[PDB]
């Protein structure tokens, strides 16, 4: 259809675009535009392109307006060729019908409610009033009141009436529907009365309000009984008009949608490109070719294996470029054996979230509701859960390896010669738990501690490639100039960490080391020189932070013990079961704080990450919220 | 605690307000003398030079910087409730944008006060398509006019209804978070201000002799449903149950002008008294408030000067 | 910057069409010439 | 009238600026010019009503205040302009006549 | 309608339901005579007299026999108009008129 010669539609992050540019100059696109800046010439537009687009606007507009008043609306899948002019055609007689329903269906719920409430009161006025509802020689004011309200306007009434009123009342409870019947001559006496009081009339909707009441009551009775089967018919209608016509709705919307895409991209591009990223043309000789491939780094729109499997994604998104420093990609291979390293359980901790993850491969009956996590269903967004089998992967992965560590850990809390623990005894592993002790709780603490060394060397390094391949002489002297400090920040740790080694030993090398650090830092003259103690809160907090992950891990463990091995007497093997009364919610207490846990692995890294050590999302700039990032 | 910061430069501001005098010498100034007394003074020193719409202008210019930028400056209670007086302006903003965007009159026809939503953000507005979009626009910054605008739009998305339920809707919206906020004499300001704009629209609308339920507004204690109605059908002794109240003089009142009249000044009355507030607004919002009577009436003497016209004409307007 | 090529190319085109209308009237002028000669 | 104009200018002078869109359209503007013949001696010439209203509600709460009782003043305008409107196109007939009139008159007495 | 007047108090007659939009720079109205063409028809036609307007014969050499819809001048506000009434009585009345 339209661009005629015919358009393709690429975009991205907009440092790709020379290179994005180069990828569809290969594919046998000619014509390409607009290339930096915009605003083509002789290839732009006219409203006349517009008005027809306006038309599939109109369309699209109105099949998703119709859907709506039905309820849903459709889905990407299978547009058809149309006429537009068909399309709008197709649209109307359907809609209109569909839309006559609708309007009647609210009516008719509104009616069905006024008129219910209404007819009681209504009828108590009507039994009183008979005879007198006729006559204006007399006349007679319908209006409710309450009961203390009785006699507050009876006061009201008193006054002005007198005794030249005879004042009536009929209940329906809540009050009593009333009458004052008085001389035609009366009357405004009588009305003012009820205004003294603020007391009012029931007035009602339309020609219904105005009426004698006797008469006005028949209609009033006819409504109420009316509109509920009179709603049935509609409802049906509305509720055929979903079952046959939904894919009917759908294949326009698609075909509106897709063609109001289309029509608008045209005429973008006419004018002015996509921004950073590139349209162009072809004769229907290059128009084959182009579009299948020319390599991940774009949106276009068209006219062992375990370690392999999230990261063989990352391989394309190492890929994207914007500068000779490289790219976003490592978080996912970097955190796993850790990540799951935390979780350092047993029989009752780890070892049995297996099952939830064979609740997201088989499920779960026995409460509500769960039936696919293939097909994600859903009390918060569906889709979502779809997308994310890959993060289902790793998480089936994290759990299997977490519960590994788990057991790594009940070798060393089984075993009589390692522990005074049981090899395998008569109440459950793990038994009088003693990796708490402080000395061998030391080792599991000192292990803590070596993650964080790998993550300082880890961040510092990416920063001097950032100057190197950068170019920038600042990033770059900035990144390695810090690590001239490092040899006496050594020291002076070894002296208490081997009590020992440094620090008076190295620390005579200390008085040079001080000074390597600061000349670089010096080069680039910097009056930027405070910074580096704040560096120094850094290192410590790697370890803190994996030191809670095996501390709150090793705590976790260590509640077990207050679990499942007592928690109320001494726990043996039935009031231990007496703590299973507790047992059973301790899982889901464990649920609750697990969620916790892993977030501050990825804070820790995300230090590093947006110190810029190796990521260009970070505080916006191209590359997108690494919550959303790492994923896939 | 902390509104040391806002206090003592808002007593600085204090010091560029003008003798009283000034407004009684304009009573008999030509306009070149007008022109002379104003340049002289604050508003002045952007004055446009020649011509009433210079002063106009000028006075919309002077408070922009002296008003306008003041609630970004930390975010405390204080600095929202700044943001909630200069939001009153982006509101009509919205409510005039609204009615262009309705009317199929575009873009240009349409200009602007001072606000915490400013130019850009309603040149988007305007150029936000749908009703829906439009909310969506004033979600942007986030206010109770965002969240009100979102509520109304769910029943209707037509300028005139959008409008008056919104006003409405708003005005409830403002309460709660006034509620939140917590200088007692802003909350006793709150419903009196509900107060006073029930018996200003009651009064607009009287002789509708409808209900009060369609538009009482609600936070009222010289006020309530029954009074509201009562007015509506032309009741003036509703006013005469003004004994002892703060709005005391709209006893004896018959019309809308001199009811207006005597509104002004006893909401002023009250705003005054914030003065030496330790939280500061009660001070910032009175001098906001001077700031706006004072501002009235250079707008009011300037037409007297400029137009030629008695002094007898501004001489009942000028006095608080 | 290939740019210039697309955004030149297209006025290559109107050099030959402005010398097109020019062609144009020039047949006619030929006939005015023959209008008036045959009649005098 | 001329109150409402000037009572513009009170607290809305500078929200004249706002009120010409803020206000401004719950009515047709312009036309509704109901072309009227009266027919007599002193043949027939257009006067009118221009009988579409001028409106002046449109807006909620009252709305800003001014507004609307100032808005009403330009009812008081639109219908009273009528009387003018509508007496003076009788004194175009009634000039024509009498000139005319005389015209012959003249010429009777004044060559005939 | 197609007022002017001081153009500034004639905004409010025009904004409802109402119409007028000259400015004062013409100030026998220009600003009506070509305006009043641009149409040739509006609800009706008026004016401030200080836009200068009962040179109508202005407005008459355009229209040529047409029947706009013509004037009330008017001052823009008050300072005594009683004159130009019983002086708009003297503008037939001394000439249409045996009286004088």
């Amino acid at each position: 259809m339209i661009a005629p010669m015919e358009k393709l539609v690429l975009a991205g992050p907009k440092g790709r675009a020379k290179e994005l540019l180069q990828s569809l100059q290969q594919a046998g696109v000619v014509h390409l535009e607009t290339l930096r800046p915009e605003a083509l010439s002789a290839y732009q537009l006219s409203p006349e392109e517009r008005a027809e687009l306006r038309r599939w606007e109109a369309v699209s507009a109105g099949a998703e307006h119709t859907l709506s008043l039905l309820g849903l609306e459709a889905e990407p899948a299978r547009p058809f060729p149309e006429g537009l002019e068909a399309a709008e055609k197709a649209l109307s007689p359907i809609q209109a019908h569909a839309e006559g329903l609708t309007r009647q269906k609210q009516e008719l719920e509104e009616e069905l409610a006024l008129a219910q409430a209404y007819l009681e009161p209504l009828e108590r006025l009507a039994a009183l009033a008979h005879g007198l509802d006729k006559s204006p020689f007399l006349r007679v004011i319908p209006f409710l009141l309450t009961e203390k309200e009785l006699p507050l306007v009876e006061e009201a009434l008193r006054k002005a009436l007198e005794d030249r009123y005879l004042l009536a009342h009929e209940a329906y409870a809540g009050g009593v529907a009333a009458l004052v019947v008085v001389h035609r001559k009366e009357v405004d006496q009588a009305k003012a009365a009820l205004s003294r009081a603020g007391v009012a009339e029931l007035r009602l909707p339309g020609a219904l309000g105005e009426l004698p009441l006797s008469e006005a009551a028949r209609r009033l009775k006819e409504r109420a009984e009316a509109a509920p089967r009179e709603l049935s018919e509609v409802r049906q209608h509305l509720a055929k008009l979903a079952r046959e016509s939904a894919s009917t709705l759908q294949s326009l919307w698609t075909r509106a949608q897709d063609e109001v895409a289309r029509l608008k991209a045209l005429e973008e591009l006419a004018s002015g490109r996509f921004g950073f990223a590139l349209l162009g043309y072809v004769p229907v000789k290059a128009k084959p070719k182009v579009e299948e491939a020319l390599a991940r780094h774009k949106e276009s729109v068209v006219y062992n294996p375990p370690w392999a499997k999230p990261f063989e994604l990352l391989v394309s998104f190492l890929n994207t470029p914007k500068y000779g420093t490289f790219d976003p990609t490592p978080v996912v291979p970097v955190f796993f054996p850790f990540w799951f390293g935390m979780i350092v359980g047993d029989i009752g901790y780890a070892l049995l979230f297996y099952l939830v993850g064979r609740w997201l491969s088989g499920y779960v009956k026995r409460n509500e509701p769960l039936v696919i996590d293939l097909f994600a269903l859903k009390l918060k967004p569906q889709v979502i859960g779809k997308l994310v089998h890959i993060l289902n992967w790793m998480v089936f992965w994290t759990v299997v390896w977490g519960v590994i560590y788990g057991e790594f850990f009940g070798t060393f809390l089984e075993h009589l010669g390692v522990f005074g623990t049981p090899e395998h005894p008569g109440l459950i592993p793990i038994l009088i738990h003693r990796i708490d002790t402080a000395k061998t709780a030391n080792l599991l603490i000192l292990l803590s501690v070596a993650f964080g060394v790998v993550l300082v060397f880890f961040g510092l390094a990416l920063r001097a490639y950032l100057g190197l391949k950068h170019r920038h002489m600042a990033h770059f002297w900035e990144g390695v100039g810090y690590l001239g400090g490092l040899v006496g920040v050594l020291a002076l740790a070894a002296s208490y960490l081997g009590n020992l080694q440094a620090g008076w030993l190295q620390g005579l090398m200390y008085l040079g080391f001080g000074v390597f650090l600061l000349a670089v830092l010096m080069s680039r003259i910097w009056l930027m020189i405070p910074e580096i103690f704040t560096q120094a809160g850094h290192i410590l907090s790697h370890i803190r932070i994996y030191a809670v992950g095996a501390a709150g891990g090793i705590l976790a463990g260590l509640l077990t013990d207050v679990g499942f091995a007592l928690a109320e007497r001494l726990g043996l093997l039935g009031v231990l079961l007496g703590l299973l009364v507790a047992g059973v919610l301790h899982l889901l207490i464990l649920l609750l704080t697990t969620l916790g846990h892993m977030l501050q692995p990825i804070r820790l890294l995300w230090v590093e990450f947006f110190t810029k050590f190796g990521f260009y999302e970070e505080n916006g700039r191209p590359y997108r919220p690494f919550k959303s990032v790492r994923e896939a | 605690d902390d509104f040391a910061y806002l206090n003592a430069r808002v007593r600085v501001r204090r010091g560029t307000l003008l003798k009283e005098s000034f407004f009684q010498e304009a009573l008999d100034l030509s306009f070149a003398d007008f022109l002379r007394l104003l340049s002289e003074t604050v508003y002045g020193g952007e004055l446009a030079g020649q011509g009433l719409p210079d002063v106009d202008r000028a006075v919309l210019r002077t408070q922009a910087k002296l008003v306008g930028d003041l609630p970004r400056l930390v975010t405390g209670e204080a600095r929202e409730a700044v943001r909630l007086l200069l939001l009153r302006n982006d509101l009509h903003n919205l409510q005039a944008l609204l009615r262009a965007k309705a009317t199929g009159r575009p873009f240009e026809e349409v200009l602007l006060l001072p606000g915490t939503l400013r130019e850009e953000v309603w040149r988007q507005a305007y150029e936000a398509q749908d009703p829906a979009g439009m909310a969506q626009v004033l979600a942007v910054p986030g206010h109770p006019l965002a969240r009100a605008l979102r509520a109304v739009l769910r029943e209707t998305q037509d300028l005139a209804r959008v409008e008056a339920l919104l006003a409405k809707r708003f005005f409830e919206d403002v309460a709660k978070a006034a509620k939140g906020l917590d200088q007692p004499a802003l909350r006793d300001y709150l419903a009196l201000e509900v107060d006073a704009e029930n018996l200003r629209t009651a009064f607009k609308l009287q002789g509708s002799g409808l209900a009060p339920d369609a538009f009482f507004l609600k936070g009222g204690r010289f006020v309530d449903r029954v009074r509201f109605a009562r007015l509506m059908e032309g009741d003036y002794a509703v006013l005469d149950e003004l004994s002892g109240t703060p709005f005391s003089g709209l006893s004896g009142v018959r019309d809308l002008k001199a009811l207006e009249r005597g509104l002004r000044c006893v909401l002023l009355k009250e705003a005054k008294k914030g003065v030496q507030d330790p939280l500061g607004v009660g001070l910032v919002l009175a001098y906001v408030k001077e700031r706006e009577w004072e501002a009235v009436r250079l707008r009011l003497l300037a037409r007297r000067a400029y137009f030629g016209l008695p002094r007898a004409q501004v001489e009942e307007e000028v006095v608080c | 910057g290939l740019i210039k090529s697309l955004a030149e190319k297209e006025k290559q085109l109107l050099e030959r069409l402005e010398a097109a209308k020019k062609e144009a009237e020039e047949r006619v002028k030929r006939a005015e010439a023959e209008a008036k000669a045959l009649l005098e | 009238a001329k109150e409402a104009y000037a009572a513009l200018l009170l607290a809305q002078a500078f929200d004249g600026p706002e009120v010409v869109a803020g206000a401004a359209l719950g009515v047709p503007p312009l036309e509704g010019v109901e072309a009227e013949v009266e027919n007599v001696w002193g043949s027939k010439v257009p006067r009118l009503k221009a009988t579409f209203p001028d409106g002046a509600l449109l807006s909620p709460v009252g709305t800003p205040a001014y507004t609307l009782e100032a808005s009403r003043a330009f009812r008081r305008y639109a219908e009273a302009l009528i009387r003018v409107a509508n007496t003076e196109t009788r004194l175009k007939k009634i000039g024509e006549e009498i000139k005319k009139t005389t015209r012959r008159v003249n010429a009777l007495e004044q060559v005939v | 309608m197609a007022v002017i007047a001081d153009p500034e108090t004639a905004q409010g007659f025009r904004l409802a339901g109402l119409e007028g939009y000259g400015a004062s720079s013409a100030e026998e109205a220009q600003s009506l005579l070509e305006t009043l063409v641009e149409r040739g028809g509006y609800a009706l036609v008026a004016v401030d007299e200080a836009l200068l307007p009962d040179p109508e014969r202005a407005v008459e050499r355009l229209m040529r026999g047409r029947d706009l819809p013509v004037l009330l001048p008017i001052a823009g506000l008050k300072e005594a108009f009683q004159g130009h009434d019983v002086e708009g009585y003297m503008r037939e009345l001394v000439r249409k008129t045996i009286g004088f």
